[PDB]
């Protein structure tokens, strides 16, 4: 059993390496196979898995015909989170019955999510007095407000969306809780074109540098 | 006892490996590298899967591969093969999936809906450009050209359909022209073909 | 343990926050229009608030009982 | 020959113009970016392919125009804003997820 | 000799043809970058001036009420969009951690 | 446009193998059919195959024509010569 144990350990190390290569750990797998000939064979694979921060369950029944393969059906369960768009995207992929694009989209969504949470934690750590946790580091939006003067506030909203083909893309927009007192004070009125300008600035020099410069201007 | 537990663990990890094969991509570690298997599918239709050999040594080299050459990878290799290998694999997976979907749409059209087609379709190996002609039954002739210049997606960005030899006489004809334009620009090919033909 | 009393006061405050939500019909009118609910992110509707704010109570009590509180190097750091 | 020895002879000259052009522009942008380094610091992340700044970000400003009594909505949302109960709720939630990070 | 001349002139043409494109796109992108960064510098300076002016005036009179218009309405509704979902996820996380 | 004329023939083959037969002719003679050359082109690929029996007479002409038709700028000849064409197919694409 020693040689078998060593071979199993080597295979387990290989499986862990591949799991790191995909970023997804499949906890369980149950296989069933039936044959229905007039040679059609239906195979059902139940599996629970998880990405870095997320856990999922899914089962799918696929058909193989004597030399084509196509998934007959599938069901899939997420966990309840704020990002309800993930659930509707899961549903849409369920009608699409597509797996590879679904998993790549989920990994990309978590990769952007981890990036967003890490950036939020870093900016909160940098300046913890001008950074307010409106809903949390794992939320969609952040808000910077001056403690001495609560009239101003600036909220950056970040939402990750999925294209119909399966492409993923983030989106960031600004909004200012600004009194008309300050608007009356200065007649320059550049806040009208603020969203597009800030988007261009972020595209020029990223998100973290943009927010760092923004909070530097708030000194 | 111990043998039974070892067998149970082995069959569990084998089932997990099969599940890993059934999703995303596959990889089988070898002595000289990993013969990484990439899987392709579209609209719940399993498609042909490829594989590429790897060398784990620092001078990263591809000593063997099965991906067709017309898919650009050497530029992507210079881009992200040395650095951020994960993005390299994700991008190549997307590109192969898009190519497989395009080829599946093309040969599905050739095999199934050739009934209303009046001529062979001209297709590139990468299937970025498609040019064909079709008759729909009143009977109207059309000739369509699709530009899949966005390589990462399976949907064209610019499509143009027209006819030569007939002068415009019915606004309804231009209406079906625009409808087909939108159908190619938005929805898959065989799907909209089965949609209007039926 | 001030968590007990903060929970108690937010439970008493639940009634009046539901009242000040039902003060207007415009907030009820913006409901059903997903065009704002996809922008805010999930939805804007709190009518079963009774159920949730009464369900958190047994869970929080259980909590207070149990007291629940490049590529080469990255690849080489795995095979070891 | 003539056509060829015509068509190229201009474009390379154009090149030269563009060449010095971009050179001058480069110099310009250099000093100018030094200006934006006066207060902003010198300094992972992945930029988009010029897709982030395309959709309308302030469509909501139009959506609120469709709600009745928008000014009255502002007033009632303000009289609800000053309530300390929801502020206490928010700060309690903050404290609750503060230990999460 | 004219055929050789064909060879060199065609070679020169095909060599110079791509050379225009990268220079043109570089010029275009650098000009766009310059315009964008000049605009961004203008906006950041102007918003810094707005912040400084508002801070000075608030130090002059902080007790006055600060009214807001529809421009700041939708994001405020964001903090009014409380449906216990985040707190429910927090409760689930606590239940997971208690084991 | 090369000089005035040339006997050029095309024949599409499986695996996108366009085979082109070229018979060369000077400014004052009909192109000769006894000294032909063959060029094999693969669509959207960075490689092409040529049989060099008499191409040493005018090599740059064929190269520049091929690169301008392929919408590619730089064209080079690697020092690799063999008779088994299928093995060349396998080795260039690493299809073995």
């Amino acid at each position: 059993s020693k040689d078998l144990k060593n071979q199993l350990g080597h295979l387990e190390s290989e499986l862990s390496f591949l799991s790191t290569l995909t970023g997804i750990n499949i906890r369980n797998h149950s296989k069933q196979t039936e044959d229905l000939t007039s040679r059609k064979v239906l195979q059902r694979h139940r599996l629970s898995g998880n990405c870095h921060m997320v856990t999922f369950q899914l089962e799918f029944q696929i058909l193989e015909i004597q030399l084509s393969s196509a998934v007959t059906d599938l069901n899939i369960i997420m966990e309840p989170t704020e990002c309800s768009e993930l659930s509707e995207f899961v549903s849409r992929a369920e009608e699409r019955k597509d797996l590879f694009m679904f998993f790549r989209s989920l990994h990309f969504f978590v990769e952007w999510f981890e990036y967003r949470k890490r950036t939020f934690k870093h900016l909160k750590e940098k300046y913890p007095d001008a950074v307010y946790l409106s809903e949390g580091p794992s939320s969609c939006s952040m808000g910077i407000r001056s403690a001495s003067r609560p009239g101003f506030e600036l909220v950056i909203v970040w939402r990750i969306q999925i294209d119909e083909d399966g492409k993923v893309f983030p989106k960031l927009d600004l909004l200012t809780k600004v009194p008309q007192r300050a608007l009356e004070l200065d007649k320059n009125r550049a806040i009208e074109t603020a969203p597009l300008s800030f988007r261009t600035l972020v595209g020029l020099l990223g998100i973290e540098a943009a927010l760092e410069s923004l909070i530097k201007s708030l000194c | 006892n111990e043998q039974e537990a070892l067998e149970e663990k082995l069959e569990n990890v084998k089932a997990i490996l099969q599940a890993y094969h059934f999703t995303g991509l596959s990889g089988k570690l070898t002595s000289r590298g990993v013969c990484v298997c990439i899987s392709t599918a579209f609209e719940g239709n399993l498609l042909d899967s490829y594989f590429v050999d790897l060398v784990i040594q620092k001078p990263l080299r591809i000593h063997h591969h099965s991906v067709p050459v017309f898919i650009p990878l050497e530029e992507i290799a210079a881009k992200y093969l040395q650095t951020n290998i994960q993005h390299f694999l994700f991008s190549l997976c997307e590109y192969l999936n898009a190519y497989s979907g395009r080829k599946y749409q093309a040969d599905r059209l050739q095999s199934d809906f050739a009934a209303l087609l009046t001529g062979p379709l001209q297709r590139n190996p990468l299937c970025n450009l498609l040019s064909f002609t079709y008759k729909l039954d009143q009977s109207f002739p059309f000739c369509a050209r699709l530009l899949y210049k966005d390589l990462t997606a399976t949907l064209p960005t610019d499509v143009t359909v027209t006819c030569q030899g007939v002068e415009v006489l019915s606004t309804s004809w231009e209406e079906q022209r625009a409808s087909h334009e939108t159908l190619f620009c938005t929805k898959p090919l065989h799907q909209v073909f089965a949609s209007f033909t039926r | 343990d001030e968590f007990m009393m903060l929970l108690s006061k937010v439970e008493k405050l639940s009634e009046e926050i539901m009242e000040i939500m039902q003060n207007l019909s415009s907030i009820q009118a913006l409901e059903g229009s997903r065009e704002l609910e996809n922008l805010i992110g999930i939805s804007c509707a709190s009518h079963f608030l009774k159920r949730e704010m009464q369900k958190t109570k047994e869970l929080m009590t259980k909590v207070n009982k149990q007291k629940l509180f490049d590529s080469y190097e990255f690849l080489k750091a795995i095979l070891n | 020959i003539d056509k060829m020895v015509e068509t190229t002879e201009l474009m390379t000259g154009n090149i030269q113009s563009l060449k010095n052009k971009i050179q001058i522009l480069a110099s310009e942008v250099e000093e100018e970016e030094e200006r934006v380094k006066q207060m902003h610091q010198i300094n992972l992340s992945l930029p988009e392919l010029s897709q982030k700044t395309l959709k309308a970000p302030t469509l909501q400003k139009e959506i609120l125009a469709l709600i009745p009594n928008q000014n009255a909505l502002l007033k009632d949302l303000d009289i609800l804003h000053n309530s300390s109960q929801m502020k206490s709720m928010s700060t309690f939630i903050e404290e609750a997820y503060k230990k999460l990070d | 000799k004219k055929r050789q001349r064909m060879i060199e002139v065609q070679d020169e043409l095909l060599r110079l043809e791509p050379q225009l494109k990268q220079l043109q796109t570089k010029y275009d992108e650098l000009k766009e970058r310059k315009s964008s960064l000049r605009n961004a510098a203008y906006f950041l300076s102007n918003l810094k001036q707005l912040y400084q002016d508002y801070s000075d005036v608030q130090a002059q009179e902080p007790n006055v009420k600060e009214t807001y218009d529809s421009s700041s309405l939708p994001a405020l509704l964001f903090k009014a969009r409380t449906l216990l979902g985040a707190e429910s996820h927090l409760r689930n996380i606590n239940h997971q951690l208690e084991k | 446009r090369a000089l005035k004329n040339v006997t050029v023939s095309f024949r599409e083959t499986e695996e996108n193998a366009v085979w082109i037969r070229i018979a060369w002719g000077t400014q004052y003679t009909k192109p000769n059919q006894y000294k032909p050359t063959y060029v094999v082109y693969y669509s959207q690929t960075p490689y092409a195959f040529t049989s060099s029996s008499m191409l040493r007479r005018n090599t740059p002409l064929l190269g520049q024509a091929l690169t301008i038709a392929s919408k590619h700028h730089q064209i080079v000849k690697m020092d690799l010569r063999s008779r088994y064409l299928d093995s060349l197919k396998a080795i260039v694409f690493k299809q073995y």
